[PDB]
């Protein structure tokens, strides 16, 4: 039955994107230069999230610490401890009151700002690697299992279990519609779910190996994936194939973290050689390097008004880039 | 006026002495761009060695040039007040590049004999190097304080006018406590130190050049700056040696050999470690 | 002042 | 999608929907009734090769880049070879930990020899 | 059995071709391109 | 006016943190691994989700983390710890049959890219079991390799052959390509694995010092 439903995604293919881009206007040379550092933290940086107004932003590190940074003034509003030293994730909620983190000690934790413990879920077997809030009530979760989860915060019980990965599932983005979400894991597939049923509406295979970043467009209809093969590629949810593919021919290490701009048409990438790259989101082109860490980055930002960027490596600072 | 040189001596005493200042300069401000320059080096560790590269700098810059342009022909060229600053601040700089050198050895046994124990904090270095400079600045300054410059028939001199005692104990204990200062503690402290850790030292073909690094450090040390105190601890036993020319060649060969102790420290961190040398090879 | 043969030996 | 298809004594693994001449394959057995347990593994160019000791001597791997497919040449068989055999690719290229795995998501879905 | 099922339930889907696709990404690149800062 | 109450804030968080630099450099981490089947739980209860030990000798702090809550996949969650001082890897030795695992594994380990830097020390325990076994199988139908062996022990020397044997096999994979590994021989009862494990670290730390200080 799968050869059928290649027959079909082949005889529904016209033409490439890339000989459709003939007569476009190119983006051109785009350099960006460091105007803040931001160095508070002992360990290495393991991730970080964007505030909604665009000013406060969230940073987690691996000596057991979660600190929230003012961006324009450099000051750092709380430094809250943990439980647990070791942390993968953190997200922040788009009212700005609570905050999240999770990784090796199997729980989710969820603090309040209006700073103590507010939420405490234990219910998954694996360790946590991606956590986003829909509203100030509902958390969906990803877990070291195979796992995805929706949870309602004030029960503290799963209301909702995805289970259609075979590898272990490494990250996951919402939907701008807060009604659909794709998950990515380390089988080289990507699923699109459903958060009112709870089933998989479908599956793309694309890849090669493991694949450790997904992030929605803006519109909402299309999505791209990082890899551990070099290699990023976009997918389309209507034509139901592998649309467009980045890669070059001197680049043998993998992508940590991807992300769009306001736009849509540029597309971020963190790689393992120390460096990040600005690839042409239509003209499959790279047009950008924004180089300046000593250690491989690790994660990777991009404001909600498109004004600012800003990255996160393993020497223990974190940089904005506009 | 009897200390006048032919044109023969004064030659060959000035190829002497331009040799040792250019490579002194030379290899103090490049080790010092080296380490100040590349963003990785900047470390809590080397700062006592751009500390070292900068009192050395200093040292061979103006103590040694002003010195011999004296030395030649025993006339000042100057004034009273280049007279002042030359008595207050290269022998600040002499002393601080001597304790900066007691601090490498201290951070280096440290490091060796007790590596479990966490490294000193950046501003606890900061607080040792300013309390170095400090310390350098009030030993050297009673000789700048009573400077001063005499004239006589076809001579103008800069000298340390000392307050008058019938006994001579002022600058009697001077001497001998910026003799006990400079010389008797710190080579203790360095001799103790790079015996301990060649001890423990003695990939073993590494380990045994660090132990002739030291031995050979030890020794220049003390081969080096056992003469000049000799001699300036000299007029209190026979003060009649002050009176001819056979003085001012004694002088001019310790001054030579107290001063050629600047050039060895760039030659060593060359000669071990290979960042080093890549830092000479992009330098030049 | 001391002597007027006197060589002024500095550091 | 990555495919693995096994046939077969000289037995055949066939891969496609990858780049073959990246990563280094390994063949696995598998007792009834007993865990995984490694064979052998030959790298990209198959300059470095290596077996189990139970089985050196006695077995032969061998890789073909130009079609894409890997072979195994066994002989002297005892009846302690009975045994599901899987051919496995370890993840990451230009290296690679989980072939031995109760789950593990690149592999195929073995071949039945009974001595 | 479970993978057979989601293959069959995923085998009947409306695939829009890749002309309308591109079209409406190129028309969402252009009509929002004047609020790009970057 | 608003700006002032933030740098106040700000210095208390600065000064606080400082304080944990002070205690976060002054305690070394140590990875704890090894199989099933190997003692590594008897090993934790000397000195004493993820179970923890600290451990305190000569002054000097240890915290050292016995970690398994997860799937048989570890390719994943072995790249946090990069900057762990060392790693105890204890191999249960009077079990050939599983002996080609833990090999395999110490391959895997060594020949990382995250942990290419990492020093690993090595324990193989359970050998009142190896005399017990190799005086009453014979170690050569697994390995075709022990019947032509010399070595580099109260009645017979064929188990120091044995151990030597052993040792030897994971020496040199270690030697076939920065960090050292570190081996010694474990009984089911001994108090003086922390004093080994001391200076162990000690000599790592030497070794890793006297390259930062430039003197090679």
């Amino acid at each position: 039955l799968k050869n059928q439903i290649r027959d079909a995604r082949k005889a529904c293919a016209d033409a490439t994107l890339s000989q459709i881009t003939n007569n476009i206007d190119p983006v051109g040379r785009i350099q960006m230069r460091t105007r803040r550092t931001l160095r508070g933290h002992l360990a290495k940086i393991y991730a970080m999230h964007w505030g909604t107004d665009s000013r406060l932003l969230v940073s987690a590190s691996q000596d057991g610490k979660l600190i929230i940074w003012d961006s324009y003034t450099t000051n750092k509003v709380h430094a809250i401890p943990l439980r647990s030293s070791w942390v993968m994730t953190c997200a922040y909620a788009p009212s700005g009151n609570y905050v999240a983190c999770g990784g090796l000690d199997n729980i989710c934790s969820i603090y309040n700002l209006k700073v103590r413990v507010s939420r405490e879920l234990a219910g998954h077997t694996g360790y946590l690697s991606c956590c986003r809030f829909l509203d100030d009530n509902q958390i969906v979760t990803s877990s070291g299992d195979t796992t995805c989860a929706l949870w309602d915060i004030e029960t503290g019980q799963q209301t909702t279990t995805f289970t259609g990965h075979t590898g272990d599932v490494m990250s996951l983005s919402l939907a701008p519609d807060t009604r659909l979400f794709v998950s990515g894991a380390c089988d080289a597939s990507a699923k699109l779910w459903d958060v009112r049923e709870g089933m998989c509406r479908q599956t793309f295979t694309g890849h090669e190996s493991d694949i450790n970043a997904i992030c929605f467009f803006p519109n909402g209809n299309a999505f791209a994936t990082g890899s551990d093969d070099a290699t990023c590629r976009l997918f389309d949810l209507r034509a139901d194939q592998e649309l467009m593919t980045y890669s070059h021919d001197n680049i043998i290490c993998g992508i940590t973290s991807v992300s769009f701009s306001k736009s849509g048409r540029l597309l971020l990438a963190g790689y393992d050689d120390f460096n990040c790259n600005v690839w042409d989101a239509l003209k499959a082109d790279r047009a950008g390097v924004l180089a300046g860490h000593d250690n491989r980055v690790s994660c990777l930002g991009v404001t909600d008004d498109g004004m600012a960027v800003a990255t996160g490596s393993w020497d223990s600072f974190l940089k904005i880039w506009n | 006026n009897q200390f006048v040189q032919p044109a023969w001596q004064i030659v060959l005493w000035a190829a002497a002495y331009t040799v040792i200042v250019v490579t002194s300069v030379v290899g103090n401000v490049v080790v010092m761009w080296i380490i100040l320059a590349h963003k990785r080096m900047r470390t809590v560790t080397n700062y006592f060695l751009v500390n070292l590269a900068f009192a050395e700098a200093s040292m061979a810059a103006f103590n040694t040039v002003v010195n011999f342009t004296y030395a030649v022909h025993n006339e000042w060229y100057y004034g009273l007040f280049y007279c002042k600053f030359h008595n207050f601040f290269p022998i600040a700089a002499v002393f601080a590049s001597i304790y900066s050198m007691t601090a490498v050895a201290f951070d280096r046994y440290m490091a060796i004999i007790h590596p479990l124990q966490p490294r000193l904090s950046a501003t606890a270095t900061k607080v040792v190097i300013c309390v170095i400079w400090v310390l350098a600045l009030l030993l050297a300054f009673p000789q700048g304080y009573y400077s001063t410059t005499e004239t006589m028939p076809s001579r103008v001199v800069c000298m340390i006018e000392w307050p008058e005692h019938p006994n001579k104990i002022y600058e009697k204990v001077y001497h001998i406590c910026v003799t006990v200062l400079i010389y008797f503690l710190p080579l203790l402290v360095i001799g103790y130190a790079y015996t301990v850790v060649g001890i423990t030292l003695w990939q073993v073909s590494a380990k045994r050049k660090v132990v002739k690094m030291m031995i050979v450090v030890v020794c220049t040390f003390a081969i080096c700056w056992l003469p000049f105190h000799i001699f300036f601890l000299l007029p209190y036993i026979n003060p009649d040696l002050y009176l001819k020319k056979f003085i001012q060649q004694v002088y001019l060969a310790i001054m030579w050999l107290a001063m050629s102790s600047t050039m060895y420290n760039p030659i060593i961190y060359c000669c071990l470690n290979d960042r080093f040398r890549l830092g000479f090879k992009h330098a030049f | 002042r001391p002597k007027p043969q006197q060589f002024f030996g500095l550091m | 999608q990555v495919q693995l298809q096994e046939s077969g004594l000289r037995l055949s693994c066939a891969a496609s929907g990858f780049t073959f001449s990246n990563y280094k394959m390994n063949w696995v057995r598998q007792a009834p009734g007993k865990g995984l347990e490694w064979v052998s593994d030959i790298s990209q160019s198959g300059a470095s090769i290596s077996y189990t000791g139970s089985v050196k001597g006695r077995f032969t791997i061998s890789r073909d880049n130009a079609k894409n497919t890997l072979y195994l040449q066994m002989n002297s068989l005892k009846p302690e070879d009975t045994a599901v055999y899987y051919c496995a690719r370890c993840p990451a290229p230009f290296t690679c930990f989980d072939v031995t795995s109760t789950t593990y998501a690149y592999r195929g879905q073995g071949t039945q020899v009974t001595v | 059995r479970k993978l057979v099922e989601q293959l069959k339930m995923e085998a009947n889907i409306d695939r829009i071709k890749v002309s309308k696709a591109a079209a409406d990404l190129m028309a969402y690149c252009e009509a929002h391109a004047k609020e790009d800062p970057l | 006016n608003e700006e002032k109450a933030q740098r106040e804030a700000n210095k208390k968080i600065e000064k606080q943190l400082q304080k944990d630099k002070q205690v976060y450099r002054a305690t070394h981490r140590l990875l704890l691994l090894g199989a099933d089947n190997s003692g590594k739980s008897t090993i934790v209860k000397q000195m004493r989700g993820i179970f923890e030990t600290k451990f305190q000798v000569d002054k000097v702090n240890f915290h050292m983390f016995d970690v398994g809550g997860q799937r048989d996949e570890r390719r994943k969650w072995i790249q946090c710890f990069n900057d762990v001082t060392a790693i105890i890897f204890v191999v249960d030795s009077s079990d050939y049959n599983r002996l080609q695992e833990a090999l395999n594994l110490f391959k895997s380990i060594w020949n990382n890219r995250w942990l290419r830097t990492i020093s690993v020390i090595l324990f193989l325990n359970k050998q009142d079991l190896l005399a017990e076994k190799v005086l009453a199988s014979k170690i050569e139908d697994y390995f075709p390799e022990f019947a032509r062996y010399t070595t580099p022990p109260g009645e017979d020397p064929r188990v120091t052959r044995a151990k030597y044997f052993i040792r030897d096999e994971f020496l040199r994979i270690s030697t076939a390509s920065r960090h050292y590994c570190y081996p010694h021989f474990t009984c089911a009862v001994d108090t003086e694995n922390a004093r080994r494990i001391f200076n162990d670290c000690r000599d790592i730390i030497q070794r890793m010092h006297l390259r930062q200080y430039e003197l090679l």
